């Protein structure tokens, strides 16, 4: 590569960051939030809680299903559950 | 030279990827935002918790005395050091909630016992 050529590249990843720069203003601006990453990780760990402890859940209520010798959803109400949780 | 520009490139394409990491995160909050799920996840979190919990002391509590009806809780190890060395060392140990709930593959973090106080955590 002539250095000619370098000088090229470099002056195009130039212009690739600034027009990242300016679309990551624009992406940041469509939030009420600015801190995307927070926003993010808040909903990812919330949602993996969420279907462990379901699941979780689902699974011993469906033991004492079995015990009781009926299905999982006639046990919901006594638990405070239902469906479409 | 050229070792000047060289080291701008990989200095520039670095930011560059990085830049592409920050964008699709900001794509990724705003559907966040518009989803608008976390006090849902939230309350539900509490109303599947409450009942793991609840359903857990349902079975446990005839599980641990049908458990000690038949030697409770051995713990087992292999003696390493002395005149008794191979052997493994025996005893046994009430079944707790906490072995009820490794058994069921509950994540210390999610759900827990405190085993002294004996009432469930925050």
């Amino acid at each position: 590569m002539e250095k000619s050529q370098l000088e090229s590249r470099v002056h195009l990843l130039e212009q690739q960051k600034e027009q990242l720069e300016s679309s990551l203003q624009d992406a940041l601006a469509k939030l009420k939030n600015r801190d995307a990453k927070q926003t993010v990780q808040k909903h990812i760990d919330l949602l993996h809680t969420y279907n462990e402890i379901r699941d979780i859940a689902l699974g011993m209520i469906g033991k004492v299903a079995e015990h009781e010798k009926c299905t999982s959803v006639e046990l919901f109400d006594r638990f405070g559950v239902n469906g479409s949780e | 030279g050229h070792m000047q520009l060289l080291s701008r490139r990989l200095k520039l394409e670095k930011e560059v990827r990085n830049l592409q990491e920050q964008l699709i995160t900001a794509e990724t909050a705003r559907k966040v935002e518009a989803k608008n799920e976390d006090k849902d996840l939230q309350t539900l979190i509490q109303k599947w918790k409450n009942a793991a919990q609840q359903a857990a002391e349902v079975l446990f509590k005839p599980m641990a005395e049908r458990i000690r009806l038949a030697g409770g809780v051995t713990q087992s190890f292999r003696i390493e050091e002395g005149e008794n060395k191979g052997q493994i060392q025996e005893v046994r140990t009430e079944f707790t909630m906490s072995m009820f709930l490794n058994q069921f593959g509950v994540p210390v973090h999610l759900m827990s016992f405190d085993e002294e106080n004996g009432d469930w955590k925050s």
